[PDB]
C-alpha cells in the first residue's frame, strides 16, 4: 500500500495543507486521536495512563510536525506497523493462566 | 492431565515490522540522458527518411512534368 500511495503526486497533491490545526486549538476543540498525534502536542493514553498489561509491551507512537492532514495519514500507517509489533510481542508473552476471573 | 493452553516453544521466530521501500537506482539525471538520447536518435533517423521522401518528391514531379506536353 505504501508504494500504492505516498509519493503519488495525485493523492498527495490533493491532500497536503488542507485542513491544518493549531495544537492549542485542537485542545480547546477537544480532539483526541490521530489528530493530536499528527499535529504536535505529543500525547497518548496508552503511554500515560496504562489501563491493563498493555503497559508492558514495547512500541513507539508516531507524530508529525506539519499538522497537515498528510501527517495524520502517515501516523495512522505507522500505528498499523506498531500494531504489528504489539501483536508480535503479545504472541511471545502469552501466559497460560485462565480466562475469566475466579469469583 | 496437562494443560492445553496455546503458547508454544518461545518466540515464533522473528517478525519484521519496519518499513521498506527501496531500490530505484536508474535515476540520476541520467534518466534525462537516456530519454534525450532517444530523441537524438529519432531526429537522426527521421531526418534521413524525410530527405529520401524529398528525393521521391522530385522524382514524381519529374514524372508529371515529362508528361505535361
Amino acid at each position: 500500500l505504501e508504494e500504492m500511495l505516498t509519493n503519488n503526486r495525485i493523492w498527495r497533491n490533493r491532500t497536503v495543507d488542507i485542513g491544518v490545526v493549531t495544537a492549542e486549538d485542537a485542545l480547546n476543540y477537544g480532539f483526541s486521536g490521530v489528530m493530536l498525534r499528527g499535529s504536535g502536542i505529543q500525547w497518548d493514553l496508552r503511554k500515560t495512563q496504562p489501563y491493563d498489561v498493555y503497559d508492558q509491551v514495547e512500541f513507539d507512537v508516531p507524530i508529525g510536525s506539519r499538522g497537515d492532514c498528510y501527517d495524520r495519514y502517515l501516523c495512522r500507517v505507522e500505528e498499523m506497523r506498531q500494531s504489528i509489533r504489539i501483536i508480535s510481542q503479545c504472541l511471545n508473552k502469552m501466559p497460560p493462566g485462565e480466562i475469566k476471573v475466579d469469583d | 492431565k496437562v494443560k492445553q493452553d496455546m503458547p508454544p516453544v518461545g518466540g515464533y521466530g522473528p517478525i519484521d515490522y519496519k518499513r521498506n521501500l527501496p531500490r530505484r537506482g536508474l535515476s540520476g539525471y541520467s534518466m534525462f540522458a537516456v530519454g534525450i538520447g532517444a530523441l537524438l536518435f529519432g531526429y537522426w533517423s527521421m531526418m534521413r527518411w524525410n530527405r529520401e521522401r524529398r528525393r521521391l518528391q522530385i522524382e514524381d514531379f519529374e514524372a508529371r512534368i515529362a508528361l505535361m506536353p
